[PDB]
RNA sequence: GGUUGCGGCCAUAUCUACCAGAAAGCACCGUUUCCCGUCCGAUCAACUGUAGUUAAGCUGGUAAGAGCCUGACCGAGUAGUGUAGUGGGUGACCAUACGCGAAACUCAGGUGCUGCAAUCU
RNA sequence: CCGAAGUUUCCCUCAGGAUAGCAGAAGCUCGUAUCAGUUUUAUGAGGUAAAGCGAAUGAUUAGAGGUUCCGGGGUCGAAAUGACCUUGACCUAUUCUCAAACUUUAAAUAUGUAAGAAGUCCUUGUUACUUAAUUGAACGUGGACAUUUGAAUGAAGAGCUUUUAGUGGGCCAUUUUUGGUAAGCAGAACUGGCGAUGCGGGAUGAACCGAACGUAGAGUUAAGGUGCCGGAAUACACGCUCAUCAGACACCACAAAAGGUGUUAGUUCAUCUAGACAGCCGGACGGUGGCCAUGGAAGUCGGAAUCCGCUAAGGAGUGUGUAAC
RNA sequence: UGGAGAACAGAAAUCUCCAGUAGAACAAAAGGGUAAAAGCCCCCUUGAUUUUGAUUUUCAGUGUGAAUACAAACCAUGAAA
RNA sequence: GGCAGUCAAGCGUUCAUAGCGACAUUGCUUUUUGAUUCUUCGAUGUCGGCUCUUCCUAUCAUACCGAAGCAGAAUUCGGUAAGCGUUGGAUUGUUCACCCACUAAUAGGGAACGUGAGCUGGGUUUAGACCGUCGUGAGACAGGUUAGUUUUACCCUACUGA
């Protein structure tokens, strides 16, 4: 027989009931899909810096 | 017989227009807006009277139909069909649908209707101030016709004008108005200096 | 000059209350009939009393 | 059957200002996008290509990746009970730079200003913003200012 | 709402940089406390003028007592109200020894008599009619006659007990 | 201040009708061997600044001008709307309380501003 | 002791599963952060409500003016890019009324971002990237600035992981809302509930109002009540209502149009102490014949109205009206 | 699209001027977009290619489809950007 | 579907409303039929008639009245009224219908579409069979036709008597 098809009672708080959480954020986010020719210089700057404070 | 009024009384639909999407709509019961003399000047009748509605509801077209012919019929016995205008001031653009198990039940159009607020003019009439008991007597007839509560208001206005009694008869003493037609027009203190003086001739020259 | 301070105390029940003014009444420490608390008038404060103002 | 495409229900969201048809004026692409940038999405309905999906529209983010005709953005989309990272790669006209930033700035600007100044002057400085206050007592004189008295009016038809 | 004092309420338009002085707008309100005063203030500024609660300011609220209040007036009352249909203009007297007096009689009536709550009612004007001639209705004017008496026919005393040993008489 | 080249914002810059414009610039304007392009040296190409001209373009000004722009406690705290009640009403709907708050309308004002470079009674 | 779900996606799937969610358990890393079903300030996005249509598209009522080197009715007119009278068409200025799949405009509520040490400023290293370049870009060194470190309120600790149960028929109320004449009907939106929940109230009742529950004592209250059933004023106060079907508290257990010299208040015109409105009372004719009609008219088998008498008083005049001053 | 002009030629053939904010066109529904173009006509072409990654929609943040921005090549076009 | 209002353009010789009544428009009813799918699929016996009781009133008759386009007679409209009656037959399983006839009158309805441990079993609606149409066929038909087991009370209550 026929029934419900659809509704987003009671999604939000179950939404809420562990909460909605932010996407937690870190100094030195990935570096993927940032450009291949910048990041491929960027290795080679990163390489010299570190001799160099040796 | 048709399906009861009582049936499409109330708005619970939006307005459901003919269209391009809804094409094949019968025809209006209610035809001709303007009766009596509705090639008189403005200044031939001052008063104006209006019926209006009490109520946010829908009237059909055959009742706008049924209660101009009543509100005619009866001001043209008692004063004559030139003793003033009526004008219907509320046209049934929404078209009420019928079904006729529900399964499959979106409506065919069965007639049409009028949408009015409360406040909103159903019908006018305007004539010599001689005249207000017999206009007045003509649209409480009409008010049989319509479902719910209307009012008969007398208007501040001068016939069909947006002005006040007193307004327009300054306007009038100077040159500032004009015939044009059934209606009127008013000298602006803006546009063409040139066209102004064409169009009023008798300001000015005061 | 304008008042200060308001005392606010929390007169109604804990059940059936919308999501929003549920949660100002708990950023207010009102989360019991018949608890108060002090209150400083600011503009940020004074909006927060008009959404529990039936509670 | 239903649809959802691409670009279901945008019919107005990505129509032109009314008498801001046509070509895009070219203050849009001489603005510099740097990585860290905040930028707010808001999609030209005459560019179709590097063009957000309507989701972003009216939604701001920060750049992560500068290319040749487009910056690639950082969004926060809530999907479920969290929030994913989303990265968009957007041609530059239907992007802006986020005034928001710009006036925060300024005032970090202000702020050292006063710090600075407040240490050489040599007292304390209050640097917090606060919200609007109570207003403060005061003395408002009748001196060609009587005060006239109102009532309520009688209805009238109209 | 309850038994009515009379306030003087005084407010304005905030002052702004090109307005710096805002012109002082005054009304009596009739209401049971100062909190319902100040409500009803802008109530009816903000059917007069461009002005709201939040771009304007109380300047005083004083309580007004009657001048005479051991002095029977016959006081005139215009009233505004809405029915279940429309709006009404009406003209009552009452007869009392108080604005305030004359201003309860008055809600308690339009509430027998129409059924209209203090919600539907606005007191346009409140006057003392100063010379007898002035007054209209004939349930005022029936007090004004001279030296008049009148008995209370058929007194009931209300009885403590619940057995009395005598039939009770209504003599006066 | 004018003018040109390249612009920014893209009508306060547009539109209609008239009138004015020193100087310089700009322009129209003269020519067809050459490169080049056309049904057509009209456009596009080249050549001469020489024969001519402010007529037009262009620039500015005028107009109880149309449009556009700005503002207004103009309309209007109106319409609408968030929240509230064992409020009203047979209902349709409405009022009140604590908030937010238009559009049309009306009136007033306005009618390109400005950057880089060069040039000019 | 903690404590759900009837929702997402896929399935020969629709009385079933897998999947994500909600739930428990075990903890782990730390210890007042990072935070937040909230406000504020700043800054975006939006085309719904309203509004608009003498603004575009589409619909639509009415006249007015103008024009056909042409539409057509009337009639002159050899024929005329003729002469006009009149009806459609078209143009101009107006006018009444509309839109879920129209719109210049455009809310309220809801919604993105920011409000700092992972910052700011100064200084000058690295590179194969980039620059005309000793320019930039990105990441650094060293230096400086620290509690009023950059709004409010709160924080019951914050963050992280593994694993597994039940569920995957829902239903109701307020508001928004589609189909339908409507339904205790069918279908969505946001929130709160019932389901899973007793308790006080609504006589009664899954969901309404109040309020959520260890065992007791005292006090005070909510919603609802206080004639008696029944704990609590046959309280106080101003009015209204008499029903030969009165009425009596939300959800909710229905009544309308239309009417009433029932009664109450009120609005606006009118009269009135120079005497109204009632009622009893007399008279209600005379007269440039003004004036039509001669079967009569100083009103009638039909009237277009108009003079003149003493007077505190009128009128060519109806209730039967010989056809008649 | 309209106006005013030109033998046969007329309401409609072709030529010309003026007006023309798009009222046209853009394969195919509808919506959006577009005027020295995204429309019309002309010239040259094969980026409708090679190598694999990242990203957006639908979403479980699986697949498929479709699409976006780069990289490394090799090309087309254009005086060039 | 059924029944009733309001308005009054007209009809009614004349005259809106004696009696009627267009265009409209407000309702009531649950004796129509739909709509829905809440209850019942470890079963609430499924048409009609027969029998019998009681109830409603929207009154067909009978009582007493008002109105009339009420002279009389006949009739029509309306009120209080459900106290009291409301039938015999031909055809059909019928409900409904239709006709004959009598009558004061042959009103309308409800009670699990009253009433199957009350009947009956004509219809429908198992299994046999025929026909027509349909189907290649097995078979189908809210099409016609014919034949087709109708069970139990001694318990409780109710009722009737003791
Ligand atoms: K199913
Ligand atoms: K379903
Ligand atoms: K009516
Ligand atoms: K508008
Ligand atoms: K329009
Ligand atoms: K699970
Ligand atoms: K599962
Ligand atoms: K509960
Ligand atoms: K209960
Ligand atoms: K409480
Ligand atoms: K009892
Ligand atoms: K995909
Ligand atoms: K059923
Ligand atoms: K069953
Ligand atoms: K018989
Ligand atoms: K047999
Ligand atoms: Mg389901
Ligand atoms: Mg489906
Ligand atoms: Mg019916
Ligand atoms: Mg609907
Ligand atoms: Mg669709
Ligand atoms: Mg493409
Ligand atoms: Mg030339
Ligand atoms: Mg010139
Ligand atoms: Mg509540
Ligand atoms: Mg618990
Ligand atoms: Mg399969
Ligand atoms: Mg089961
Ligand atoms: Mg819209
Ligand atoms: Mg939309
Ligand atoms: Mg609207
Ligand atoms: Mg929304
Ligand atoms: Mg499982
Ligand atoms: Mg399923
Ligand atoms: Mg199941
Ligand atoms: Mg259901
Ligand atoms: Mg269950
Ligand atoms: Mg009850
Ligand atoms: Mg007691
Ligand atoms: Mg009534
Ligand atoms: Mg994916
Ligand atoms: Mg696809
Ligand atoms: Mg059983
Ligand atoms: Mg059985
Ligand atoms: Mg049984
Ligand atoms: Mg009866
Ligand atoms: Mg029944
Ligand atoms: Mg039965
Ligand atoms: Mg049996
Ligand atoms: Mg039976
Ligand atoms: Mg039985
Ligand atoms: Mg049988
Ligand atoms: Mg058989
Ligand atoms: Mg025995």
């Amino acid at each position: 027989a026929k029934s419900k098809n659809h509704t987003a009672h009671n999604q939000t708080r179950k939404a809420h009931r562990n909460g909605i959480k932010k996407p937690k954020t870190y100094k030195y986010p990935s570096l993927k899909g940032v450009d291949p020719k910048f990041r491929r210089n960027h290795k080679h700057a990163l390489h010299g810096t570190a001799k160099a404070l040796a | 017989a048709r399906r009861p009024a009582r049936c499409y009384r109330y708005q619970k639909n939006k307005p459901y227009p003919k269209s391009r999407y809804n094409r094949a709509v019968p025809d209006s019961k209610i035809r001709i807006y303007d009766l009596g003399k509705k090639k008189a000047t403005v200044d031939e009748f001052p008063l104006c009277v209006h019926l209006v509605s009490n109520e946010l509801e829908q009237l059909s077209s055959e009742a706008l139909e049924a209660a101009r012919i009543c509100a005619n019929k009866y001001m043209t016995t008692v004063s004559g069909r030139d003793a003033f205008h009526l004008r219907v001031r509320v046209h049934p653009f929404h078209v009420l649908r019928i079904n006729k198990g529900m399964r499959g039940a979106w409506g065919k159009p069965h007639g049409l209707a009028a949408r009015v607020d409360i406040g909103q003019i159903i019908f006018s009439v305007r004539t010599k101030d001689s005249n207000k008991d017999v206009v007045v007597e003509g649209l409480r007839r009409a008010r049989y016709k319509f479902p719910g509560q209307q009012k008969i208001i007398l208007s501040k206005k001068w016939g069909f004008t947006n002005l006040d009694r007193p307004e327009y008869l300054k306007k009038r003493e100077a040159g500032e108005v004009k015939d044009d037609g059934a209606f009127v027009k008013f000298l602006s203190k803006k546009g063409s200096l040139e066209n102004n003086i064409r169009e009023f001739p008798e300001y000015f020259a005061a | 000059a304008q008042h200060k301070l308001v005392f606010v105390v929390r007169i109604k029940g804990i059940n059936k209350i919308p999501p929003k003014p549920r949660k100002v009444l708990q950023l207010l420490r009102l989360t019991r009939i018949n608890s108060g608390t002090f209150v400083k008038v600011t503009k940020a404060t004074l909006e927060l009393l008009k959404l529990i103002e039936p509670y | 059957g239903k649809s959802h495409g691409y670009r279901s229900r945008t019919r107005y969201m990505f129509q032109r200002d009314f008498r801001k048809h046509g070509a895009v004026h070219l203050s849009t692409y001489l603005k510099v996008y740097k990585v860290g940038d905040i930028v707010d999405i808001k999609a030209n309905g005459s560019i179709q290509k590097g063009m957000p999906h309507k989701f972003y529209q009216g939604k701001t983010g920060v750049v992560y990746n500068v290319t040749k005709s487009s910056v690639g953005v950082i969004i926060n989309k809530m999907v479920g009970n969290r929030y994913l990272e989303k990265r968009l790669n957007l041609r530059v006209e239907h992007i802006k730079h986020s005034k928001c930033r710009q006036e925060f700035l300024e005032r970090v600007k202000a702020n050292a200003a006063k710090r600075a100044e407040a240490k050489a002057q040599g007292v304390a400085v209050q640097l917090k913003r606060q919200p609007a206050q109570p207003r403060e007592s005061r003395i408002v004189s009748t001196e060609g200012n009587v005060p006239q008295t109102l009532a309520p009016v009688p209805y009238e038809t109209f | 709402m309850a038994h009515f004092k009379e306030y003087q309420v005084i407010g304005r338009r905030l002052p702004t940089e090109s307005v710096p002085e805002p012109k002082l707008f005054r009304m009596r309100i009739f209401a049971s406390n100062e909190v319902i005063a100040k409500s009803r203030y802008w109530y009816f500024l903000q059917k007069l003028h461009k002005v709201k609660k939040a771009s304007g300011e109380i300047v005083s609220i004083n309580q007004i007592n009657e001048a005479h209040p051991t002095k029977v007036k016959n006081f005139g009352v215009w009233v505004r109200y809405d029915s279940r249909s429309g709006t009404h203009n009406m003209y009552k007297e009452i007869r009392d020894v108080s604005r305030v007096a004359a201003v309860e009689t008055l809600y308690q009536d339009m509430a027998a008599r129409h059924r209209a709550r203090f919600r539907s009612i606005h007191i346009l004007k409140v006057a003392e009619i100063e010379k007898t001639a002035d007054v209209k209705r004939q349930y005022v004017k029936q007090f004004l006659t001279k030296d008049l008496k009148f008995p209370l026919p058929h007194r009931v005393q209300k009885s403590t007990k619940t057995f009395s040993y005598k039939r009770p008489s209504t003599f006066y």
